[PDB]
């Protein structure tokens, strides 16, 4: 129709009329907003008026009449501004819509406002029209008691004080609500909120709250100790454990706290256990001995290991290059990993007589893989080949110090400082390449001994054996310094490596500088911002490469979209080979968390040209789709595998096998192919050595400590990070002048289990358990939805699929104190009639005491 | 073997513009210490993109083709383009029946 | 609410995808000159 | 519950298409119940997904017939239910999405800017002109013709014939649906007609022969013949006896407006010429035009644009350039910006498909 | 090339192991191996290299000026290229070529149009 | 509530840029990668055309060359001695001597003033009566 009758009135100018032509104006405004809109200026000029008497009308008329052109910002100010008339508790969808665009307008502000001052926050600073809706918009959602709406607006309008009372208000010990509420609230503030400084304040007060409760959930918070990294977030929550004392739960929690926490946090952590007084037990527990020694109790019994098939292995390839020796050395430790048996190797001796000299120090470090998980018998075995004892060649002895390093790794503290004197030893010995050897296992022993704490000791030691410039040794020191400083290293430390790759001018050493440039920035972030410029800003190749892998280090974990953008631009405008390779490696560690992603990201890089971007993205898919079995990520690594190049079939082929660990055939179909395809490659003769290594070592992956391991970048046990075994997948994805180097994978190997532990005698239950997960389409390999049910055994191959449905029978002899909880890590026990054993075992700290 | 070790108007315009602007400073500094035709030819010559614009009547005439010329080409790739479509149309089309 | 902040990093992630794809077609238009020039 | 809630809006759909003329009895006797169909947030009770199982034509068809003041038959006088409905159209855009959703989008702006076209204004047409610019992938062949039909016409009123006259070919091209071979495009074939009329001149009817009705073909060839001789007579003539059909169409302005340019086609068809030209010439000319007006009706053209030429009224003789010579007057230049648009626009989209 | 003879005692304690090279050097004890090419240069080189390859920049002012002279005769062979072109087109009904031939003309334009 | 609408639009956006994207960005690649193909076949000595002369059934074939002289060389194995016989037209790789694709059987009477003429145009009516 007109509204041009109703704005005739408005001119005439007293009043009454601006009034009436209001009242009437709020009712048709919408349709007839068109016409309204040349009386805006005097909407706005009553507005901030009053020689009428309309102005809270005038505001929300004008708020109406913005709206409908699309200015939506503009309506908003008039809308808070007409005070009063304006209510969120009474909505149409106009006003849903500006509420909407209220809070965005409010979001802005906020992320603007904490960057400037971190408590912003404590006061009203920011417009008290956008408070006020803010408020009450929180209220709302919360009075009709749904609240994960309520926390996921607090988040994003970035205010902690909002977070804590919405939540607060409502714990209510139902129980249940508490606690199921509170574990939705600390996945999504990991996730999705990547606001480093922010993302921490919620974490912390998070733990507190869960930890006021009388009841808990221990296995959240210990989540969140592990993720801020604090002993003292510890010695609160341990005092905690005190007044509520039980031995079962207060060992479950050591028995997670060993395995995820760095060598410095369990090092105060047996500290503040020692001056407590409380529990002589824990504080062994607190020593790793506990846990690795109970895997080696279930890989001795459950291994299904073959040396027929390194036999077959080594006949169906010929020797013609070093190349293939490596392969079967290696692929033998990583079969063989954990069950303490060295079998192949004892089997077959005149072919290590053949043995170059690298060769021969990768046979005496396979030694290393097989008997990690025995830090008291780790030492033993490898006395009678040490230096200064029986041996063939001092690459031999050389050999047994680096083997020893694998092992020690994560308890290094004997072993660091046992090495050392082997290092200022052999300083003065540089005459004869068997000296260099020696010193090149010692300056890998030491840097993986040393890891997660930073010793300086160690550093200025690796350090000298620089200056004296030995060839092969200054590799191994260099890439050892950054191990050893590992995301705790100094600023100095930094800019002392920085400057002496600059002056290095033997290859080896600097391409062990670059990766050691690296490996110092684990963790940082942001924080490693200055030294990502530093490494590309020199305009040395080994410098930019090694600039790469400084970000997928600096921002592993959970993903940043700024850290994936970086890298990215590098793979694509640089057009150095090594450069693309590892900038597309790189990806992979930044992805571990969100792993699904990755197929999309590589999709097109996979078919794109030039065989190290291609390289690049089988490696990427590799690290960061171990252990899940993404369907996704086979799909984009079958074509490689066949491709012209070499290097490219190798490097699949480790790949599939990464994704693929304990993953059989039935469960999946394709996978008969795949290890006929491995076994066929090393038969033919027309492959050449570098594929033919990629299918040995490939073999070795799936067939990996006895059929019984996974490759995980983090535990199942608590879900949170494992850092070992990130750092060591990082090394094993380089071969190019590093071919003695892929020993690094015994880190990787967490086995895949679901055992009982009782509480009092430390022994594995044998007894029937009860699944639902269809057994019998998983099978003994080589040599879908469920709920039908099943059973299963203990001390037989659990799956990653299978732990799922799987439960502890209650009701023989023991009861199990905290029960099982869906994912894979022990459960402790505490014993009803500990005084007859059920089928029990003796483990393997109870042969060796 | 020196390609193997390896493997626009602004540009010249800036370093135009740094010369006249030195010219300049020496002239000032000249005239200082001391208590042709070049220059005369570098000012009148060039004061009429600034040549470019007297020749711009017979440039405009041989334009016109030379536009032309690069529409029959946007024609060509409308053309190519079409294929395209049916290449896409078809596939659909057999998925359909299958 | 919670909801989208997991949209967004599907949307993010993507977002890069396509522009990385946008400059690598450049370098190839770049790489096809060259070639010519070569053979 | 789900499927039965789903069904139980086809089945309104339906009943709703069936109680028309088309597939029943007499569209106005049916209109009441139409209506009740339509009206108590039944309409809103759909938003399952948007509209585009009824669609903006068939809205037209009850709603015309409901009120009109001559198929209503001045049954109310007021606009009091096009209110209403107009208003609900309009709180259906608010919460319509562009971007995926905009087949519900672009049917609503094509009720309510008939709704203006019918009865209101121009002034307040500018801002649902803007609004309605939305792709044209997402609707039919058929109600992508009456979306150009519609604009077109209005655009027409501000006087931009050449908009118009783009969106009126492309409206009424080939036939895979109805509406383009019905009565539906003799509506939009009298409205091109005219747009070519109103930017100089119409000399074809070919396509028309075949596509119109007789009654439409003599009309449309004494209107083409009157403003081709340039002569007034005629033409006043064919607005006098065609008086029926301007009326039919609303749109008596028409005859007011291009009435102008027959005066200004008269004027231009014997050019400048010769350098100076007789009074007496060109008075012989313009006394076919206004007799009693020479030399205000030749000052009146050369303000215009209809003619550029200098004068004496102290010798009272003209004097003329003659131009047939077409050198550069930006003219390669503007050839190449239209070419990078006109690559770049199809280009994209034909790659998308 | 770049080739050596091989030595003892390094190229077997460097590079089942190398059965092969093992024999050969027990045996022969000298044959030729082949040695990689590859090159190493400062950026001072780099960097003043692509300022001759004064010469280019006075010279594509140079240039420039002379094409627009040229370009009488460049016209007209574009002119029979598209002739030719078009012809082809129909025949086949090649549309590669059309396809290549279509932007290198769009090129040679780009170029006409910044001389001048 | 408007919010969460208005994120699912943007994905569904962004996907059909991808496709568009992808299915130009495999063209050029193909491009590049079909050049250096080209580009490796354009380094060649070529291969000499010869004639085999005879088979020896111990994978030797005796050829006589038009290049050069005459030579015993290795038979192929892409190739069996059943497609190969006597007076065959072979390519033989000049680089490996390996005979990779069979011609045509070549003679020389045919071409010193004999002929065949198939299909005569004559008819009985032509030199008829």
């Amino acid at each position: 129709t007109t509204a041009a009758p109703l704005l005739a009135l408005l001119r005439e100018n007293q009043d009454s009329v601006k009034t009436y032509a209001l009242e009437s104006i709020n009712n048709v405004v919408d349709q007839l907003w068109s016409e309204i809109s040349n009386e805006l200026p005097d909407i706005e000029a009553l507005y901030d008026d009053d020689t009428f008497s309309d102005r809270e009308m005038a505001a929300l008329i004008a708020s109406k009449v913005y709206y409908n052109l699309g200015e939506y910002e503009s309506a908003v100010k008039y809308a808070l501004a007409a005070k009063d008339r304006f209510d969120i508790d009474e909505k149409s969808q106009f006003v849903e819509t500006i509420v909407s665009k209220s809070i965005e307008m409010y979001v802005q502000e906020a992320s603007k406002q904490y960057t400037k001052d971190e408590q912003f926050y404590t006061k009203d600073i920011i417009d008290p029209k956008l408070t006020s809706i803010f408020e009450r918009m929180i209220e709302k959602c919360l009075k009709a008691s749904e609240l994960k709406l309520a926390l996921g607006i607090a988040l994003e309008g970035y205010r902690l004080d909002i977070i804590e009372s919405a939540l607060k208000s409502k714990l209510d010990q139902s129980t249940s609500e508490n606690v199921k509420i509170i574990n939705y609230l600390l996945t999504l503030a990991i996730t999705t909120v990547t606001n480093s400084k922010f993302r921490s304040s919620i974490l912390r007060k998070s733990f507190d709250f869960l930890m006021n409760m009388p009841n808990c959930d221990y296995l959240t918070l210990n989540k969140v100790v592990v993720n801020l990294n604090d002993a003292g977030l510890a010695l609160q929550l341990f005092k905690k454990l005190k007044e509520e004392n039980d031995e079962g739960l207060s060992a479950q929690i050591a028995f997670d706290l060993v395995s995820s926490a760095s060598q410095q946090l369990l090092e105060i952590l047996v500290t503040e256990l020692t001056a407590q007084g409380y529990d002589p037990a824990l504080l062994n527990i607190l020593s790793g001995l506990p846990t690795c020694d109970y895997y080696n109790t279930f890989l001795l019994n459950n291994k299904n290991i073959d040396i027929g098939l390194l036999n077959k292995s080594k006949s169906s390839l010929d020797g013609k290059f070093s190349l293939f020796h490596t392969a079967v050395s290696v692929a033998n430790g990583f079969m063989h990993a954990g069950t303490t048996d060295n079998s192949f190797i004892k089997a077959n001796l005149p072919w290590l007589g053949k043995a170059q000299n690298w060769a021969k120090f990768t046979a005496t470090a396979s030694l290393g893989v097989i008997h990690k998980g025995n830090l008291l018998e780790g030492k033993k075995v490898m006395a009678p080949y040490l230096p200064g004892s029986r041996a063939s060649s001092r690459f031999i002895k050389g050999g047994s110090l680096y083997g020893l390093g694998l092992i020690y790794a994560g308890f290094g503290r004997d072993t660091t400082d046992y090495l050392k004197n082997i290092i200022v030893e052999n300083s003065g010995t540089s005459g004869d390449e068997d000296v260099d050897v020696l010193l090149h296992g010692a300056s890998l022993g030491i840097g993986l001994a040393a890891m997660g704490s930073a010793n300086i000791e160690v550093y200025e030691a690796l350090k000298e054996v620089l200056y004296n410039d030995s060839a092969t040794s200054g590799e191994a020191a260099a890439l050892g310094m950054g191990l050893c400083m590992l995301g705790t290293g100094k600023p100095e430390a930094i800019h002392d490596m920085f400057t002496y790759s600059q002056e290095t001018q033997h290859g080896n050493i600097t391409r062990g500088l670059a990766v050691g440039l690296a490996l110092i920035n684990y963790g940082r972030q942001e924080l490693a911002d200055d030294l990502i410029t530093k490494m590309l800003a020199s305009d040395e190749s080994l410098l930019r490469y090694g600039g790469a892998f400084t970000i997928a280090l600096a921002y592993a974990g959970t993903g940043n979209n700024s850290a994936v953008k970086r890298l990215l631009h590098v793979a694509v405008s640089d057009s150095n080979d090594d450069v693309r390779r590892a900038a597309v490696i790189a990806l992979g560690f930044v992805l571990l968390r969100d792993y699904t992603t990755v197929p999309r990201i590589v999709q097109l890089l996979s078919k794109s040209h030039n065989a190290h971007v291609r390289c690049g993205t089988a490696f990427a898919l590799g690290i960061a789709c171990a252990g899940k079995g993404l369907q996704s990520a086979i799909d984009v690594l079958d074509p490689l595998t066949k491709d012209p190049v070499d290097f490219v079939r190798q490097a699949a082929m480790i790949a599939l096998s990464m994704i693929l660990i304990q993953q059989t055939e039935k469960l999946n179909p394709q996978v008969a192919d795949i290890n006929k395809n491995f076994l066929s490659v090393i038969t033919n003769k027309h492959q050449e050595g570098l594929a033919k290594f990629g299918a040995c070592v490939a073999q070795g992956i799936m067939n990996a400590g006895g059929r019984n391991v996974t490759i995980q970048l983090e535990n199942a046990d608590t879900g949170t990070l494992d850092t070992k075994s990130v750092v060591g997948l990082v090394m094993f994805s380089q071969f190019w002048y590093w071919f003695p180097l892929a020993h690094f994978l015994s880190l990787s190997f967490t086995p895949t289990t679901v055992i009982g532990i009782r509480g009092s005698d430390q022994a594995i239950p044998k007894f029937q358990m009860n699944c639902y997960a269809k057994e019998d389409a998983f099978s003994y390999p080589r040599m879908k939805y469920s709920s039908k049910p099943y059973k299963v055994d203990n001390m037989t191959r659990i799956l990653p699929q299978q732990s799922r449905y799987i439960s502890f029978i209650k009701d023989d002899r023991f009861v199990p104190v905290r029960k099982f909880k869906g994912n894979n890590g022990v459960v402790v026990l505490r014993d009803r009639e500990p005084k007859e054993p059920v089928a029990l075992i003796e483990t393997v700290r109870q042969m060796k005491d | 073997g020196v390609e193997h070790l390896l493997r626009i108007r602004l540009t010249n315009q800036l370093k135009s513009l740094k010369g006249l602007q030195s010219k300049l400073k020496d002239v000032v500094e000249y005239l200082d210490k001391v208590i042709h035709t070049i220059l005369g030819k570098l000012q009148d010559v060039f004061n009429l993109n600034n040549l470019q614009k007297a020749l711009t009547v017979k440039t405009n005439d041989e334009l016109m083709v030379i536009y032309i010329s690069n529409l029959v080409r946007s024609i060509i790739a409308f053309d190519d383009l079409i294929e395209n479509k049916i290449q896409n149309k078809k596939i659909q089309e057999q998925r359909v029946k299958d | 609410y919670f909801k989208l902040k997991k949209l967004e990093k599907e949307y993010e992630l993507l977002t890069l995808q396509e522009d990385y794809i946008k400059d690598e077609q450049r370098h190839l238009k770049r790489e096809l000159k060259r070639a010519q020039e070569e053979v | 519950k789900t499927i039965e809630v789903t069904a139980e809006i086809n089945c309104f759909m339906h009943l709703l298409v069936q109680l028309f003329l088309w597939d029943s009895k007499e569209l106005e006797q049916l209109v009441e119940f139409n209506r009740k169909v339509v009206i108590p947030n039944l309409l809103c009770y759909y938003n399952l997904r948007s509209l585009n199982l009824i669609n903006a034509k068939l809205w037209f068809y009850i709603y015309l017939s409901h009120e009109t003041l001559a198929r209503s038959s001045e049954e109310i006088n007021s606009d009091n239910q096009n209110i209403i409905l107009r208003s609900t159209m309009m709180k259906f855009l608010k919460i319509a999405s562009l971007k995926h959703d905009n087949e519900t989008k672009a049917m609503l702006i094509n009720l309510i800017l008939r709704d203006f076209l019918n009865n209101g204004e121009v002034d307040s047409a500018s801002d649902f002109i803007s609004k309605l610019e939305y792709p044209h992938t997402d609707v039919s062949s058929s109600l992508e013709a009456r979306y150009f039909f519609y604009l077109s016409k209005i655009n027409a009123i501000q006087l931009d014939y050449s908009t118009a006259n783009e969106y009126i070919i492309a409206a009424i091209r080939k036939a895979p649906h109805n509406s383009k071979s019905l009565g539906f495009l003799q509506q939009s074939n009298k409205l091109h007609c005219c747009i070519q009329l109103l930017m100089g001149d119409i000399p074809e009817l070919s396509f028309f022969h075949q596509s119109n009705m007789q009654k439409s073909l003599l009309p449309y060839y004494h209107l083409t013949k009157a403003v081709k001789l340039g002569d007034l007579k005629k033409f006043t003539s064919t607005i006098t006896k065609y008086k029926q059909l301007l009326l039919k169409d609303d749109t008596y302005q028409l005859c007011v407006r291009l009435r102008s340019n027959v005066i200004k086609t008269g004027i231009r068809i014997i050019s400048l010429t010769y350098k100076k030209i007789s009074l007496r010439d060109i008075c012989l000319k313009l006394n076919l035009d206004s007799e009693q007006t020479v030399e205000y009706m030749v000052s009146r053209a050369i303000r215009d644009g209809v003619i550029e030429a200098k004068i004496n009224h102290e010798d009272g003789f003209i004097e003329t350039t003659e131009l047939l010579n077409i050198y550069d007057s930006e003219d390669p230049q503007q050839v190449f910006d239209e070419r990078i648009k006109f690559a770049n626009q199809l280009h994209d989209e034909y790659l998308v498909s | 090339d770049a080739f050596r003879l091989i030595d003892t005692g390094a190229l077997i304690n460097n590079l089942l192991n190398k059965a092969n090279i093992q024999a050969l050097i027990h045996g022969l004890n000298r044959h030729y191996y082949s040695l990689n090419i590859d090159y190493h240069k400062t950026a001072k080189e780099t960097k003043m290299l692509m300022n001759l390859h004064y010469e280019e920049k006075e010279e594509s002012n140079l240039a420039a000026t002379k094409s627009m002279v040229k370009i009488a005769e460049q016209y007209s062979k574009r002119i029979e290229e598209e002739k030719e072109l078009t012809e082809e087109e129909l025949k086949t009904r090649p549309k590669k070529h059309l396809s290549e031939t279509a932007d290198e003309t769009l090129e040679n334009n780009i170029v006409s149009v910044l001389t001048a | 509530e408007q919010k969460i609408q208005e994120t699912e639009l943007k994905i569904r956006s962004k996907t059909e840029n991808v496709r568009r994207l992808e299915a130009q960005r495999n063209a050029l690649n193909d491009k590049v990668r079909f050049i250096k193909d080209e580009l490796r076949l354009l380094q060649e000595p070529g291969s000499y055309v010869g004639e085999v002369i005879k088979i020896v059934s111990d994978k030797k074939v005796l050829v006589k060359v038009q290049p050069e002289g005459k030579y015993i060389v290795d038979v192929a194995k892409d190739i069996n001695v059943k497609d190969l016989k006597a007076s065959q037209r072979v390519c033989l790789r000049s680089d490996s001597y390996m005979l990779h694709k069979v011609l045509e059987n070549k003679a020389d009477p045919l071409v010193s003033l004999m002929m065949v003429e198939k299909v005569p145009d004559s008819t009985y009516d032509m030199v008829g009566g």
